[PDB]
């Protein structure tokens, strides 16, 4: 996160840290006690699928304060329509090996109904993006969880205001064109969270494309397109082998 | 009332029905109040709420 602030400890309680062999991989979002939403692209180069770890209740990476909860990732589910190394359909559903325990510091973000998301949430100007990503383009990553308020753009406006992947119906633009404020490498898979009438909802996933590049906006996976897909999967029995490609729609 | 407008007055989820009918709904871990629009938590840690902040104003 570029041009943000530290998310006060416990104020981003749905934020997930993904690790591979103890190394920072990506962000994620807790939506239930055993389910995490991330970005497909995070898994492009994964060799040993069995060394994936999800951490909840994380804040300061430099220390252990006992609010942290680590779980093995039992399943990584990606849509059939996702092509590695690309941007479209940049979403993943992760099944934890064991549920996390809900606490003051560990809480899921509401996965909204599609209709609600499309009709209402999609028109809430500002939303929050978070992670332990790069604080600057070509810079070091954050030790403390960062958060950033970003405005959402209608895709037409995004295109107009911008000055190379298409912006598809499975995506949306959010942020600023002045290169001051953005999500960045290391943030991918993290939440784009939208407030409505006292409650927070999952509207976006930090995807990819540099960061805080003048004339460009941040690109986010449009979660609304995937609600039904996610819901169906969450009702499904686990399958052997970590990686699962599931048909989309 | 219609769901597309003002969220049908619903705090959360909204369903249009046959006629001048509307039904509001609430996410798991919430229940719908008698006003037919409002949602109240039924659990300790409902989704999309920040405990330290909820407490901060409790
Ligand atoms: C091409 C890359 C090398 C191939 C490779 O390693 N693929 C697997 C992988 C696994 C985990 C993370 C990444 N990864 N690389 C770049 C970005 C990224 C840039 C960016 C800008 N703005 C916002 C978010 C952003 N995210 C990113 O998330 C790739
Ligand atoms: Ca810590
Ligand atoms: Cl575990
Ligand atoms: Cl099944
Ligand atoms: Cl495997």
């Amino acid at each position: 996160i570029v041009g943000g602030k530290v998310c006060p400890k416990g104020e981003c309680p749905w934020q997930v840290l993904l690790l591979v062999n103890g190394a920072q991989l990506c962000g994620g979002t807790l939506i239930n006690t055993i389910w995490v939403v991330s970005a497909a692209h995070c898994f492009d180069k994964i060799k040993n699928w069995r060394n994936l770890i999800a951490v909840l209740g994380e804040h300061d990476l430099s220390e252990h304060d006992g609010d942290e909860q680590s779980r093995r990732v039992a399943q990584v589910i990606i849509p059939s329509t996702y092509v590695p190394g690309t941007t479209n359909h940049d979403i993943a559903l992760l099944r934890l090996h064991q549920p996390v325990v809900l606490t003051d510091h560990v809480v899921p973000l509401c996965l909204p109904e599609r209709t609600f998301s499309e009709r209402t949430l999609a028109f809430v100007r500002f939303s929050l993006v978070s992670g332990w990503g790069q604080l600057l383009d070509r810079g070091a990553t954050a030790l403390e969880l960062m958060v950033l308020n970003v405005p959402r753009l209608m895709t037409q406006d995004c295109l107009q205001q911008s000055r190379s992947p298409n912006i598809t119906e499975y995506m949306f633009c959010a942020g600023y064109s002045d290169g001051s404020k953005d999500s960045c490498k290391g943030d991918s898979g993290g939440p784009h969270a939208t407030h409505y009438r006292g409650t927070w909802y999952l509207t976006g996933i930090v995807s990819w494309g540099g960061c805080a590049t003048v004339g460009h906006f941040g690109v986010y996976t449009r979660v609304s397109q995937y609600i039904e897909w996610l819901q169906k999967l969450m009702r499904s029995e686990p399958r052997p082998g970590v990686l699962l490609r599931a048909p989309f729609p | 009332l219609i769901c597309v407008n003002e969220n049908g007055g619903c705090e959360q989820y909204c369903s249009d029905h046959t006629g001048t009918k509307r039904s509001c709904r609430c996410h798991e871990g919430y229940s719908l109040l008698a006003d037919g629009v409002s949602c109240t938590p039924t659990v300790e840690y409902p989704c999309g709420k920040i405990p330290i902040l909820e407490k901060r104003n409790a």
